[PDB]
RNA sequence: AACCAGGACUUUUACCUUGAAAAAAUUAGAGUGUUCAAAGCAGGCAAGUUUUGCUC
RNA sequence: UUCGAUGGUAGGAUAGAGGCCUACCAUGGUUUUAACGGGUAACGGGGAAUUAGGGUUCGAUUCCGGAGAGGGAGCCUGAGAAACGGCUACCACAUCCAAGGAAGGCAGCAGGCGCGCAAAUUACCCAAUCCCGACACGGGGAGGUAGUGACAAGAAAUAACAAUGCAGGGUCUUGUAAUUGGAAUGAGUACAAUGUAAAUACCUUAACGAGGAACAAUUGGAGGGCAAGUCUGGUGCCAGCAGCCGCGGUAAUUCCAGCUCCAAUAGCGUAUAUUAAAGUUGUUGCAGUUAAAAAGCUCGUAGUUGAACU
């Protein structure tokens, strides 16, 4: 890592959604490996920006180093980014816990027995307490 | 189509043919290798000439 | 997903396998160019195949025809962006002329042994794999790679392993801890 | 000759369906002899259950025991003939081994001097050929 | 079969969409409205894969659903809302205005107009037919119903809108020296004038059209959209104007771009 | 009347040319450096400011 | 042609046309240009294989249309179903059973038995495509992601750098090297950064990372077709090969063992179905005196072909 530097393309903003949109490639031929919280920063040093309401996803490397290509994504009122990126990206970046939900095949056959069972279901076991106990 | 045979008969050779052994030999590249080899000596080193024969299998 | 990604066959074996003149023909070609085996050969042939029928297609129409000169235009210009036509005579009818050694001469293998660097055109085979060798500013190991019109003068040796320089070490290293 | 009229397309063309019926191929393929009459129903392969051993006699100018193998087929229970490629395996297979079968090559005719073969055996009990004549793998337990 | 298909398939979409063939096995299917389903352009993929201000479904479904673009005047909130020919798509928050019409090649593409002509739609009555009450209506291709129109009005006439206070602005006439662009066919998106018109009774009609530079061709009536008179186009035409330059054409323009540019 | 021009003019065709109309995928094939290729329909600027964009 | 087959009249039913049905009236309708019946080892098409042209074979299968949810039949809801992850009745299966009874349909996604020559996980996810819904948020075995396979396709790793007496050739240059040293080392082992919903894989990448078991590349053939043995041991018209010819009765180039070479190469071989060969299905483009084939002769209808001139 000696040096290292951004290029934009595509440039594009979009006034819908409250962002601003380019392709990133980052050039390194000195035998160096790119993070993604680095290159925010660079992003968050440019375009005068927070540096928290920077997006980065693709970042894919070509053949023995040198370009790099990816998308980025900045946002202006950081509450966009919050409402607009999706969850997974926000899990990503730590902006936003990981929800912990129970595996999808056992939510199919929680909803199986739920719909099988009629009514709220409190009342029937207490019918079926009094009848078995 | 006949009904005649003797099974006995059958393998009578496999049976009485002696076994030999086998001499241990160095292990030679195959492949490209073994293709660039035999193009290497294709046609410099040749002690089959004169007649025109290229005998690449020699018998004596 | 919903359509079929669509493949084809670039090799095509010849109907007589055993004939003397065409076998030595392609051991005499393999060596010169240091193919690994016959595939390369069925690859190139095909390729000039199909480019031969394309321009038998073409002379059957007439001249001036609105699709030959087009079509013919766009063959020509291919041909010699890939250099594999000549600058000149570029009249659809010797690209006909055209033969194997065409299309061979273009190839990654041949340009870099002509370029130098290389001392052998085996040497060639076991170097691409090294990824020594830069076409511009992409480091290409693939010995069929086909030079472009512009890729001769941008051949340059890749900046990093020892030739390059750059702590080489591997086997080096090695070598200097005892 | 053949008519050579503008209008002469039903002429040639009933002539040429009456006529294609000549050409044994062209009966074979459109009578279904290789499903119905053929001992298999078009398939490759086949298995069955081996029924007894057979020293075919070879005719002229041949004379030899071909140690052949009488199989009923599992999927119909016919009776058929069938080959064994390798030397002196007649101990080795035995009767109802569950034996595996394809063809010859003439796609129904027989083999040489040997007639009423068509079949021989590509797999036995499952261990399948060419490796019990070099010891490379041996039989299982039944 | 067995009721309404509600599934469309990637490759079993309109051609003009230009979508890829892989990363993804299901189309659009745009929704039932006032366009056809093979002659209309889904929001959607307006504006995600010819304006890409959106990247994804969930991208395009919050677009929308800000209550931001307005066809026709309208704000509308469905994903694939079915937009064709001569519509007026307005991104009031950008404050854009885009018209939908043909390209070159007949193809769905991007065009903005100012927002000044943008209040304005040009409508090829289907049918005019006095309705109840002994009342005239006419409707027009886009599936819309106007009442009270000038009995000058006829089939095969081109209607100004408003799209904020409706009724007639002006009406063009279907004849001889009139500007028209084709909608259909091999021809779709070119801009000529109308020379000569045949009859055939029962079946279709022949239109013979001249472009600006001196080409000749003939079209359906179905495929005939009125858009002006000679020598004054009453809506922007896109880059092309309705010329069809042969691929030698491109090719030799293309050359000639290429290079420093 | 016909003399000029305009709309229809095949009695009825086969035949030939051309045009309209008509799925995509497929094939041939245009363009584009998935490092070549089977591919895909993407893409390109610019190596001195790393360019609040432009161009196929 | 009854118990509707052809047409007419009238009526009923259908959302609507209609012999769809009903009553009456006439005997009509198709057919050697193949009606009707039968077989289909027949879902149809875009299309695929072979490739001078013409042709031949296939299409169960990523798209479109049709039918079906063990077999028929009937019906409610609903705009839309004769729906079967809706119901009712019967038949063939299988099913708990206090023998009173309830009852069910994986040709949906994984998985199991059996028939089989023949075909994979009882895995993860709604992140991408789109669909449904009251809906910016829910669900989707659609779909995407991964896991096992011998094969359907595309790219290349098994190496090369020297000394080496000699065959030499020409002081320039290859060879086996019972030999060694330094070189270029890539798969793997393992924390990183990318990748991804999270992972696998991919590109970059902490570092370790070959000297002969290196980290041993095989499948068929060597009489011809079709390429490569009168080289050596064992049997000896036997064992056996052998697609065909053909070899095997002591000198076996074809039998089985060693060696060498040949074609292909992570592929080779075998079996079957098809195509080219096949100008042996011939329209292009066969043949009929003697090899297969001019009817014993004549008339003559469909059919084919039809002198010249505007």
């Amino acid at each position: 890592s000696e040096a290292v530097t951004i290029r934009t393309r595509k440039f594009m903003t979009n006034r819908l959604l409250q962002r601003k949109q380019m392709v990133v490639d980052i050039l390194h031929p000195g035998k160096a490996n790119i993070s993604k919280n680095d290159l925010r920063e660079k992003l968050g040093q440019m375009y005068k920006t927070d540096a928290s309401a920077v997006q980065a996803f693709g970042l894919r490397t070509h053949y023995g180093g040198g370009r790099t290509t990816g998308f980025a994504l900045i946002y202006d009122d950081v509450e966009a980014m919050k409402k607009f990126e999706p969850h997974y990206r926000l899990v990503r970046v730590g902006h936003a816990e990981p929800i912990q939900k129970v595996a999808r095949q056992q939510r199919k056959q929680r909803k199986n027995r739920g719909k099988k069972v009629f009514g709220t279901g409190k009342r029937l076991a207490k019918r079926k307490s009094k009848q078995q106990d | 189509g006949k009904v005649h045979g003797s099974l006995a008969r059958a393998g009578k050779v496999k049976s009485q043919t002696p076994k030999v052994e086998k001499q241990e030999k160095p292990k030679q590249p195959k492949g490209r290798a073994y293709k660039r080899l035999l193009y290497v000596r294709r046609f410099v080193n040749v002690t089959n000439m004169v007649g025109g024969k290229r005998r690449m299998n020699p018998s004596s | 997903p919903s359509a079929p990604r669509k493949q084809s066959k670039t090799y095509k074996v010849p109907r007589r396998p055993f004939e003397s003149a065409r076998l030595d023909a392609e051991l005499k070609l393999a060596g010169e160019y240091g193919l690994r085996n016959k595939h390369e050969i069925w690859r190139v042939a095909l390729t000039l195949s199909k480019i031969r029928r394309a321009a038998r297609e073409l002379l059957t129409l007439d001249e001036k025809d609105p699709k030959r000169l087009f079509e013919g235009n766009a063959i020509i210009r291919r041909l010699v962006r890939l250099g594999i036509l000549d600058e000149s005579r570029m009249k659809l009818d010797y690209v006909l002329a055209l033969r194997i050694e065409d299309f061979l001469e273009r190839r990654l293998q041949t340009q870099v042994f002509k370029l130098g660097l290389a001392k052998s055109i085996h040497h060639a085979r076991v170097l691409i794999f090294q990824r020594h060798i830069r076409v511009g500013k992409q480091i290409v190991n693939v010995p069929s790679f086909v030079v472009r019109l512009d890729a001769q003068k941008h051949i340059d040796f890749a900046l990093s392993s020892p030739y390059g320089g750059g702590r080489p070490g591997r086997c080096k290293r090695k070598r200097l801890r005892s | 000759g053949k008519p050579a009229g503008l209008n002469a397309a039903r002429k040639l063309r009933n002539h040429r369906r009456e006529e294609r019926w000549a050409d044994a191929h062209y009966k074979k393929r459109l009578l279904g002899t290789a499903y119905k009459s053929s001992p298999f129903g078009g398939s490759s392969h086949a298995k069955g259950i081996v029924v007894e051993k057979i020293g075919v006699e070879a005719k002229q100018p041949n004379s030899a025991i071909r140690k052949c193998v009488r199989v009923q087929l599992i999927k119909n229970g016919k009776k058929v003939t069938a080959f064994v490629p390798h030397d002196g395996c007649l101990n080795f297979v035995d009767e109802n081994d569950e034996v595996l079968l394809s063809g010859f090559g003439r796609k129904g005719k027989a083999k040489g001097d040997i007639p009423g073969v068509r079949f021989k055996v590509v797999k036995v009990a499952g261990v399948g050929l060419s490796a019990l004549f070099h010891e490379k793998k041996e039989k299982p337990r039944a | 079969v067995r009721g309404p298909k509600k599934h469309l398939k990637r490759v079993a979409a309109p051609h003009h969409w230009l979508l890829d063939k892989l990363s993804g096995t299901y189309a659009p299917k745009p929704s039932p409205g006032p366009h056809k389903a093979r002659e209309c352009l889904p929001l959607i993929v307006f504006l995600r894969n010819r304006l890409k201000y959106a990247l994804n479904g969930r991208e395009v479904k919050a677009i929308l659903m800000q209550r931001l673009i307005k066809v026709d005047g309208k704000v509308r909130t469905d994903s694939t809302f079915p937009t064709g020919f001569m519509d007026v798509i307005s991104v009031d928050k950008t404050g854009e205005h885009f018209r939908l019409v043909y390209d070159i090649k007949g193809r769905f593409t991007v065009h903005r107009i100012t927002a000044e002509e943008a209040k304005y739609k040009l409508c090829k009555v289907k049918r005019v037919q006095l309705g109840a009450k002994g009342v005239p209506f006419l409707v027009t291709h886009d599936g819309r119903t106007i009442r009270y129109p000038d009995p000058l009005i006829k089939v095969n006439d081109t209607i100004k809108l408003n799209l904020e206070t409706n009724k007639i602005e002006s009406f063009i006439k279907f004849d001889t020296s009139a500007q028209v662009m084709v909608t259909g066919g091999r021809n779709m998106g070119r801009v000529g004038t109308i020379v000569h018109r045949e009859h055939h009774l029962g079946s279709f009609e022949i239109i013979h059209v001249k472009d600006a530079l001196d080409r000749e061709f003939a079209t359906r009536l179905s495929n005939v959209f009125v858009i002006g008179e000679t020598g004054k186009s009453w809506i922007s035409l896109p880059k092309g104007k309705g010329v069809k330059l042969s691929i030698t054409e491109e090719r030799d323009r293309r050359r000639a771009l290429k290079g420093l540019a």
